[PDB]
RNA sequence: GCGACCCCAGGUCAGGCGGGACUACCCGCUGAGUUUAAGCAUAUCAAUAAGCGGAGGAAAAGAAACUUACAAGGAUUCCCCUAGUAACGGCGAGCGAACCGGGAACAGCCCAGCCUUAGAAUCGGGCGGCUCCGCCGUUCGAAUUGUAGUCUGGAGAAGCGU
RNA sequence: CACCACGAGGCGCUGUCUACGAGUCGGGUUGUUUGGGAAUGCAGCCCAAAUCGGGCGGUGAAUUCCGUCCAAGGCUAAAU
């Protein structure tokens, strides 16, 4: 009966209590590693709407990104090409900051699979948020018919698929219809049926 | 270019030659889709091998509604109507469709008429040989059970018919056209007409 | 590399419409009826009752 | 059929039959369409004029469906009535069939032609020209409208 | 209002007797319960109101209802949104002098 | 000085997990120019080639914050048609979907949150047994900053009847 | 061969309740992409929600209605 007020204190960001702790909590996230463990989640409702459990086997790691967008990583600015082509700045990465995030925690923890993340902090210059981790080794996962799914093999690496919810999201699969349907089943996959040349036996 | 032809409009500049698909396969995929649902009518044997009942829905827009066709699944309020539990259709060949809303009486008294045929010419073998059950059928009805192949109820247009009727005075004596010109315009007038009322 | 490679995507079959495959068929069945037509095509016919 | 193609004639013949001035170079005109405007403005201007420009108005996301409406003619009204019906209706001048248009897939009806001579027929339908109404209605029959 | 049976004009389509939706509960989406009220209430007690709601209740109490409409727009994005948060600002602000 | 907790450190501590390989298909990122426009810069080539990663026997998608405006359809996927169409485009060169309709196949579900408080009813490890892909007993530990159970909007809780 | 309905579901009723995902949606702007055209999706930065409410209804905006669904958590065979 608690996880409701803290959803709502967190949805007030600009009251002076959240304020202050933010504050604090972003001087700290500064002074430590890009990636470290946290022992437990700091945002308990949230871990546990999008997935989190308190058992054996789920592990929650934070994780700091550098904020903005993607300059083209060319030498000197260069590029050897038309004009439309010669923009280095302004560029946009198309992936998200959270994706980055799930996908340097994915890399790091190798024996490890990614579930889900959520945003926790963020200053001018980095960005912060915690993914949940799940041990499919753990008997307690194995033995959990909620989640031991993760265990299959077709789930590998969820995050460098994009299999993620912040995966999904930047995939453009997150609405419906006529607003969202070249990226179904993929924006590839629908580009490689539409060209598709068809030439029946009986012409 | 030359000559009086049609402007050629040719979609053909991009790498299309990898993207040519080829229909060899065709007798293939027959014969493996044959294969498929024999094996199926094998392994549901004796359920019927058209697959689950499925409600009479009418064709979306202008163009299609006059036409009758089937569709996913009987509502939740036909279902009520006809007194088959929701979580019971599924297990006995009817399909469920909770999406689907009834918004005039005659498609949900067609669909509950469908579901009343259908459990009138519905046999159920028990869970087990020896205990009979509320839902289930005598032994003389279980008996004779075969597996039907077609599909066990079409749904079907109503052919049309050209009937000889008498010409009252009160039809010769109507202006058709007149009346469409007039619907027409007031379609057409009738904001303009709200608004001088409002106004005055 | 060959001239103008053969490709698999060649028109190799043929839709001919049913009435011309029926008009064919019927035409074969009466010409099977013909003696002189039947012995033309290298059938051994001559001790055929009828 | 390669045997009857004239490229076989045409062995031993050196330019095969493009020319030994002008010859069969590969793009001696540009590709496709162009030069609608420059150099092969002649043709599109003789042969396809309204070519270039735009004209109307823009129609986003437009449905076809909405726009169904398909039309028979009072010429062929006549055709829809069955065999039995059209003799019942030439033996009775009391009654006069009644033709569903609709049923047959038509929305609207028509005025071309004329009907069979001294024949009443009542005609439902969405739609109704003028013409038509009249022609009907001197006939002797009537018009009745659905949807 | 039930189809006329023609194909033109007002409430034109096929002639079929119209049938009220059954209810379900999707009807009460937009809606949740006292408990959630409640806590709501609570947790706006204890951490406040931020900065813009501030201005905008600030204006309220001058007088300048246009100007504060329009910073609720800038603020939240749509007129509509900014009309529901000028309309809570009002609220709260005939609560406090009440 | 002792003790409790918190965060962290060292362990060849007891037991597990991960890296890499293959390319026809599959998923994510990055990303040209040749070329066409009879020149060329937007455009085109192409949301392609090259480059960097991640799976399976298929992958991906999937149970409407959908399609439509109808007398309404009803997860996803694919085929035919829609259609070289609506639209986009130095409105030039060119480019170009979707809905309806007909078919192949069909299947639905699981959670978070208020709701044990007459006691965490949950789970992991060690040890000992058993008809050993698991079950039972005992002992340590995880967990109240919440494991089980109920509930998921199509509902549902509670109460009363069958 | 034993087949136990405590309990849990099915159906009917109710002047009681009925909890549903936030730096997320949405908006401005920039870049890219799309047939998506006063801006189709995606992404960076800025602002930043709501619960008789929210998204969509292919021309931007205000007013009054109407239609349709319920995002920001997750799994899932077959047709390919
Ligand atoms: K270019
Ligand atoms: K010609
Ligand atoms: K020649
Ligand atoms: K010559
Ligand atoms: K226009
Ligand atoms: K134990
Ligand atoms: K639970
Ligand atoms: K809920
Ligand atoms: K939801
Ligand atoms: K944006
Ligand atoms: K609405
Ligand atoms: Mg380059
Ligand atoms: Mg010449
Ligand atoms: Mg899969
Ligand atoms: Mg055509
Ligand atoms: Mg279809
Ligand atoms: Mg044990």
């Amino acid at each position: 009966g608690a996880y409701t007020y803290v959803s709502e204190l967190w949805r007030k960001k600009q009251s002076d209590v959240m304020r202050f702790l933010q504050r604090v909590r972003c001087w700290e996230y500064r002074q430590l590693p890009s990636i470290v463990r946290v022992t437990r989640p700091t945002r308990p409702d949230k871990a546990r709407r999008l997935g989190y459990k308190a058992k054996q086997g789920y592990v929650v790691y934070r994780v700091r990104v550098k904020r903005g967008g993607r300059k083209r990583p060319v030498p000197k600015g260069i590029v050897y090409g038309k004009p439309t082509n010669q923009g280095v700045t302004q560029l946009k990465f198309q992936r998200s900051k959270r994706s980055v995030a799930e996908e340097r925690a994915g890399r790091k923890l190798g024996g490890l699979k990614v579930l889900n993340s959520y945003w926790i902090n963020e200053d001018s210059t980095y960005k912060y948020y915690e993914v949940i981790l799940v041990d499919a080794a753990h008997a307690a996962i194995r033995n959990d018919p909620r989640i031991n799914w993760i265990c299959n093999p077709v789930h590998k690496h969820r995050e460098l698929r994009g299999l993620t919810s912040a995966g999904k999201k930047y995939r453009g699969l997150r609405g419906k219809g006529h607003l969202y349907h070249k990226n179904r089943p993929s924006r590839r996959g629908t580009w490689k049926r539409n060209q598709t040349l068809s030439l029946r036996r009986y012409r | 270019m030359k000559h009086n032809n049609v402007i050629p409009n040719g979609h053909f500049k991009k790498h299309w030659q990898n993207y040519v698909r080829t229909w060899f396969n065709q007798p293939a995929r027959k014969t493996r889709r044959r294969a498929a649902r024999q094996q199926k009518a094998v392994k549901i044997f004796p359920r019927p091998t058209a697959g689950s009942l499925r409600p009479i829905v009418h064709g979306q827009t202008l163009k299609y509604n006059m036409k009758v066709r089937a569709g996913r699944g009987f509502s939740l309020e036909e279902l009520k109507a006809a007194g088959i539990p929701k979580k019971l259709a599924p297990t006995i060949g009817i399909a469920v469709d909770h999406r689907r809303r009834n918004r005039s009486l005659e498609g949900l008294q067609t669909n509950v008429q469908r579901l009343k045929t259908y459990k009138a010419k519905l046999v159920i073998f028990p869970r087990r040989a020896k205990k009979v059950k509320a839902g289930d059928s005598s032994a003389e009805e279980l008996a004779t059970a075969t597996q039907v192949q077609g599909s066990y109820m079409p749904i079907t247009r109503e052919q049309p018919a050209v009937d000889l009727v008498k010409v009252t005075d009160e039809m010769k004596s109507f202006n058709a056209y007149g009346k469409l010109r007039i619907e027409r315009t007031n379609a057409r007038h009738i904001g303009a007409r709200l608004k001088r009322a409002a106004e005055a | 590399r060959m001239f103008a490679p053969t490709k698999i995507w060649r028109r190799w079959h043929r839709k001919i419409p049913v009435n011309q495959k029926r008009y064919a068929v019927a035409s074969a069945i009466a010409a099977s009826a013909v003696p002189s037509l039947v012995l033309a095509r290298g059938h051994r016919i001559e001790s055929v009752p009828e | 059929t390669t045997r009857f193609k004239k490229n076989r004639k045409k062995r031993g013949h050196v330019s095969a039959g493009h020319g030994r001035v002008g010859k069969h170079r590969k793009h001696p005109g540009g590709r496709g369409n162009a030069g609608g405007m420059h150099h092969h403005r002649i043709l599109f201007d003789k042969y396809h004029p309204g070519y270039f420009g735009k004209v109307g108005m823009r129609y986003f996301h437009k449905l076809r469906n909405k726009f169904h409406c398909p039309t028979i003619n009072i010429d062929n009204l006549w055709s829809l009535v069955p065999q039995e019906v059209k003799d019942k209706a030439k033996s009775s001048n009391a009654t006069a069939p009644f033709i569903d248009v609709t049923q047959y897939g038509y929305f609207k009806v028509l005025g071309k032609g004329v009907l069979p001579q001294n024949q009443a027929v009542v005609v439902k339908a969405k739609l109704i020209s003028k013409n038509a109404e009249k022609k009907i209605k001197e006939a002797g029959g009537a018009v009745v409208l659905t949807a | 209002q039930p189809n006329t049976g023609l194909s033109v004009g007002l409430n034109k389509g096929h002639v079929v007797t119209k049938k009220e939706l059954a209810p379900r509960p999707s009807d009460r989406k937009g809606k949740t319960s006292k408990r959630v009220h409640f806590v709501r209430s609570l947790i706006r007690e204890v951490a406040g109101f931020a900065p813009y709601e501030k201005r905008i209740t600030e204006l309220l109490k001058v007088g300048k209802d246009k100007r504060a409409l329009k910073v609720a727009k800038r603020k939240l994005g749509t007129h509509k949104r900014a009309k529901k948060k000028r309309e809570e600002m009002s609220n709260a602000l005939r609560k406090m002098r009440a």
